[PDB]
């Protein structure tokens, strides 16, 4: 429930703002299909996109899933930040990424 | 603000009807929308994640959507 409370708190603060190896393991989530793929450091963003396209056969958006640290990964920088977050966490063992289609 | 209760009832609905994972997933999308994402974008993401069984979630979210985006969110209903 730890992850749950932390989510519900995130949702609350968001709505209340209505108007005022050392390989990186990425857990991919696409229509209930978990897929864990490891990436060696240094992890390149375009290679991750490349991997998604191959494995899942269609262009998918990467939604980094971490309550108020969640973000649409659009660039090397975004990814490195997610990777850093995971490095400094005591509980997380993988980067969680929800896959959605842009259209 | 008189709508503090209307937030708690919505939080209550989420806590009581959504699985733990569906909450983390939703929190994540909701954070993107909060942080500058379009409404059209947000809706597309919701539609891929929440089918018929999760109408209440979408509905209960409506009054929390600002007027200008609200126009698009309502038609987004089935």
């Amino acid at each position: 429930s730890m992850d749950e409370q932390e989510a519900l708190n995130s949702i609350m603060n968001d709505l209340v703002a209505l108007q005022m190896q050392s390989d990186v393991r990425i857990k991919f989530e696409h229509n209930g299909e978990r897929r864990i793929i490891a990436f060696s450091r240094p992890v390149k963003y375009e290679d991750v996109e490349h991997k998604v396209t191959t494995v899942f056969g269609q262009p998918l958006d990467l939604h980094y899933m971490n309550n108020e640290l969640s973000i649409l990964l659009k660039n090397q920088d975004d990814l490195d930040k997610a990777i850093d977050i995971l490095d400094r966490s005591s509980s997380m063992k993988s980067l969680r990424i929800l896959l959605l289609s842009q259209d | 603000a008189s709508a503090t209760e209307l937030l708690q009832d919505y939080m209550l609905t989420l806590r009581t009807k959504l699985s733990s994972q569906e909450i983390q997933q939703f929190a994540a999308l909701l954070h993107e929308y909060r942080n500058g994402a379009s409404i059209h974008e947000f809706c597309i993401n919701l539609r891929q994640l929440y089918g018929d069984s999760r109408k209440f979630l979408l509905l209960g979210l409506r009054p929390f959507i600002p007027e200008k985006d609200s126009q698009h969110f309502e038609n987004f209903l089935e």
